[PDB]
């Protein structure tokens, strides 16, 4: 849930990059 | 001459520079980059490479906001946001779509607004994309369509072969488990990242991972819808990967048989596309290579007459940047 | 009335062994010498120091020049390449752990026994008709009187126990096997020469093919899989902890859950201590000192079209085999007459 | 009994708590975490971990906001924004702060605003901010410093044999290389970094990179000021690092000098600080030590009597993270 | 008539020796045979596919039972652990590439003129009194007198030339060096029995001091260094490329760009082709083959105290080495008699 | 020393190999 909203606006980040 | 530019220039995009430049006779003609760096990273990474090596041609920057790749000069812009590149100012065509981020309608759109005319995702699509995979399904691909998916390193590889498995032998149902070079989604070091596996140090793990590409490979061959699941094991090498699959077929057959229509296939329809490859060789050998798929022979296994199983190896980012390359050409070929 | 242990070959195995035992609390077993080509210097070094395993949390260090104290406890150290020359019958081995990697058949095994073991437990598959056992699958057959015998593979150990009750439960008519392997000292460095053309290839480097005789082994363990099951390996640059992948078509149709229920099921029963099953997203590195020879990925079984049922299992083919052999060693220990 | 938040739960934040756990009546209670993450990651990467290996406690979810470490409940919570952060709610006396971005005055004080009392920065602070080795200068803390720093882990390698050898040998000048491990600013496959070298696969490279560790032992020893400089290699190990010094020195001596000299130190001044190996170990042995600095006494060299030569291991993630405790300890134990 | 060339142990410096001659468009040499354990099927196969080097560029096939053909030219592949007993007599062999790494002495090096050869170079520091050449610092003092010769260590190489450039022009004092090394062949993959008990753990997982003698040798090559340098290796896990860390005290005060102008007027001259100066910032990865046995990396360059100069440099241990090895051959070859 | 020994013998071997660089 925190880091889910994170990565919306910042998909591109470290935590984020998910690939497939 | 249509225009191209790449937007995100990692492994795929400075992938995609190189295997375009070494086509001869290109319907396609890059003049602009946009990454979140700047023509000081542009330049320096598409020289230098840990995977690819040396890049054989003249690569410096012209100006501030360019680079040169023997003579021809290259815009290389830096915004995050789509929406805000200056495709109309430098009339491009069609967008490479290499972020990993702008992988939806709305997201690719921004190029179209931005002024492109066209966009190839590098990735699976989300939502309504049309996905083509090159020696499947990409005769049917259609100009009046604006955003299309070029699919995954793991369809291109699986696609071909299971097309040629169906044809000749018939699916009724199988399952696939990719092991394969980790990527720039994982990270370096045990730290934060939503899926907990892809959390953990890449280079030290075997990791399971989520896959779609079994899934994928019914949007280009339909006959295979809720036939195909897989699964994925990233391993600690830094590029290309392998796939086993399993499937039971309806013809009962033996191993030789099965190979030998890969072999068929690889002197007609999958030239160029699916090879197969007779000497035992390791994952390092694969680097560059250009087909999609190639056939291991030796681990070709048929138990009980109707379950067989294949191996095939894929350069992931060399071999899918040829096929996004080949895809670029066919979208030129059919622009109206 | 403790046995008298000797560790033939003092490598990963042999010093993974006898950590495994030094863990265990009143063992029928004491390990009291080592052969290797390396002696002393080399026996009390790899032993405290592992890159694998860390530090081992005892007192180990020589005791003159042909021994090793381990907390105290005084465990010989020779040195002879040729087993039929070793002391065994003058320090009244029970069982010898044959730990080299060359000595699998029974000519090279029964050397140990020529020497003065009464005992060897082969530490790898036989080569020919050696007596075959993987604990909590057939280890039950074992019989006193076979006095050469192996545990299989590590590989072996983990597939059998969950083919066991896939079996029994299903009913499997054929399948498929491929395991993602950590390399081992079997495959070069540097790319060089080695009669496998693929294990000649730098191991750390590379995604290597190579055989596995574990698919045709099951059979041996479990009899109605004959001829029902072939496989491969892949060898990948991870230095510990391996993983199977497992395809069979089943008589039973079923669903992953029914299928992961039933290990669980085994689990608490007749594959308590053997089989696990992990519910959460872990990674081959959290799998290191498992002390199961098989631990299950259930968040990724599958079944597809009713009957093809794919399964994943974890297992720390070091550690984890060499618990083990201990328990194959115990079992000879409690079953001597 | 003092109340820490961990900014930052990364390789230092995770290792820190886990060095807090195992020790025996902490003056620190540790009540909250902060990450850009969640409980989602904080519970699963401090239980499993790939280079520290399972933490043996008793980790799990204690809401949708805390966990529980062997029955002692901790927040979670999650913003990016110091300022915004509850440290005046939940009664937080001082931050370790691990994030690797608040390291000035301006950020790091954001952590006070908040209302905490005591910023701890792991890493070197920008601007004149107090900075301590533990066993150098850790004695010269004063409580009226709200932010202080407990520098890189290469200078709490360093400054400790340095102490001795201008102490007992005294350094006219010298030069460093650290050996380090890969850390989590490297990238996983070339991708951009302003940095053109830290952009670089960071398990396929020996990598030079920047370091200022040399010049930061003269604010712990002000005597070697101007007096030392150095550079970093990266290479493919995970953890645990070598710093190789060579100094001139104005006292003429020999190897087994220099060693004894060391062993010293170990017995007396800094100990628990400094250990010297005489076993012919290799980094992996190193991991979990405790110590700052482990001197590799078969490497001890002395060149035309007053070129000496000295290699160091250090744990750069777990003995650092012990620092970071002891300077807490302190810390706590001056509490005003 | 081109001399005929014997390849002796075809492992990584055979092999890219190999591969650097093919190179070559000027070259006196002609390879016409290679010995190695491991047969025909190694040979071709391990020269064709290669995890460091990739794929060689050329038509490799088998050729009969007992060679293989390189792009049409027919070279011969022999299998005996004993010099003395190929065929070079028979196959007129005029010089042998000794890269097993264990004929470095005379009587073993020997064992090959015996066998028909007439010249033996050693890729590796020679034992004894082997005299010793680096191409580009002393190779020009070579005699057609002398029948056995030695290339040095791949460090060496990397080192004499640096440093022959310093004393020259600052003048040398003394000296201290590391080398962060690629593991070698020499080094265990996992943790297993070696006399060096820091070579017996896993090359890949670890930072291992080892033992060098390179630092020394630069006497041999350069007189003016005797007594004056010392060293250490630190094997790291990168499976090829390394990189020397030299520090000395020089007798002229000096800056680092005056050092780096040094370096650089050299690699224009003197040591054109030998010796290069890079100014980008570039990792280990970037040097892989390098025809250079130095490549100064001028950013990292340094001097504290006007007069200790800090200098690191690198090389492509396998390749670059194995190019000095065919330039020593060259030179052999053009002072045939 | 055992290794050391056989190793006069066998220099080519697993144990015994040790490359000066
Ligand atoms: N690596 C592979 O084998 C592989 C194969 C096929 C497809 N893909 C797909 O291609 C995509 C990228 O993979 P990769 O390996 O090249 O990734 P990468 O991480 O190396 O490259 C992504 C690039 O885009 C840049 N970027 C991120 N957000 C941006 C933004 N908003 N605006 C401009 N640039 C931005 C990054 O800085 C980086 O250069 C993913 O969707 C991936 O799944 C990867
Ligand atoms: N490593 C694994 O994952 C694994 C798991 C289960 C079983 N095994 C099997 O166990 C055996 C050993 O494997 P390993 O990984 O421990 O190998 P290893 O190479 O680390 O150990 C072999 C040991 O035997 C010694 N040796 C060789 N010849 C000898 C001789 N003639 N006399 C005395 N000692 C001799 C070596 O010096 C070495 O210390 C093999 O048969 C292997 O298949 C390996
Ligand atoms: N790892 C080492 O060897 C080492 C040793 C000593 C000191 N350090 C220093 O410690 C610092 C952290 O290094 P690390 O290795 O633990 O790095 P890391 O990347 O693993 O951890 C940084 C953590 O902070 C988080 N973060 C980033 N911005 C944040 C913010 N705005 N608010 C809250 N969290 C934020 C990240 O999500 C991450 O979890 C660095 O400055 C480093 O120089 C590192
Ligand atoms: N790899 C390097 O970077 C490097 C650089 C400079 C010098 N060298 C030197 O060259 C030597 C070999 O090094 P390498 O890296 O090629 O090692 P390697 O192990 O790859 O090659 C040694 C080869 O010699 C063979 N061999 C051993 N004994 C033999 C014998 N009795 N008869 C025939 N063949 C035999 C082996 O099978 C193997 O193919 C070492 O002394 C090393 O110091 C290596």
């Amino acid at each position: 849930d925190p880091l889910e909203e994170y990565c919306k606006d910042n998909p591109e980040t470290n935590e984020c990059r998910t690939y497939d | 001459k249509l225009k191209v530019a790449i937007n995100g220039f990692g492994r795929i995009g400075r992938n995609f520079l190189r295997c375009w430049h070494g086509r001869k006779d290109s319907p396609l003609d890059i003049i602009a980059i946009n990454d979140t760096g700047g023509v000081k990273q542009a330049s320096h990474l598409l020289k230098y490479d840990s995977t690819l090596g040396i890049f054989d041609a003249d690569v410096k920057p012209s100006g501030e906001t360019a680079i040169s790749v023997d003579g021809k000069i290259i815009q290389v812009v830096s915004n995050r946001n789509p929406s805000l590149l200056p495709w109309k100012e430098l009339g491009i065509d069609i967008v490479i779509e290499g972020t990993g981020v702008f992988v939806d309608r709305e997201g690719a759109g921004k190029h179209i607004e931005a002024g492109a005319k066209k966009v190839i995702i590098t990735a699976p699509g989300k939502g309504d994309i049309p996905t083509y995979v090159v020696g499947v399904n990409a005769d049917a691909y259609s100009h009046d369509e604006p955003i299309i998916s070029n699919a995954s390193c793991t369809t291109n590889c699986l696609a071909p072969f299971v097309k040629v498995l169906d044809q000749k032998f018939g699916i009724i149902k199988g399952t696939m488990t990719t092991t394969h070079s980790y990527t720039g989604d994982q990270r370096l070091l045990d730290a934060s990242h939503r899926d907990l596996r892809r959390a953990r140090a890449a280079a030290l793990n075997i990791v399971p991972t989520s896959t779609g590409a079994a899934k994928a490979v019914a949007l280009v061959l339909p006959n295979l819808k809720g036939k195909l699941n897989g699964i994925a094991l990233r391993v600690p090498t830094p590029n290309v990967s392998v796939v086993d699959l399993v499937v039971q077929v309806s013809k009962k057959t033996f191993a030789e048989e099965v190979n030998a229509a890969f072999r068929d296939s690889a002197e007609k329809e999958l030239k160029g596309i699916l090879d197969v490859c007779d000497e035992p060789l390791v994952s390092v050998d694969f680097r560059c290579s250009d087909f999609s798929t190639t056939i291991d022979s030796s681990l070709t296994m048929v138990m009980g007459d109707d379950m067989v199983k294949v191996i095939a190896w894929y350069d992931n980012e060399w071999g899918y940047s040829q096929r996004v390359v080949d895809l670029a050409d066919i979208v030129a070929n059919n622009w109206k």
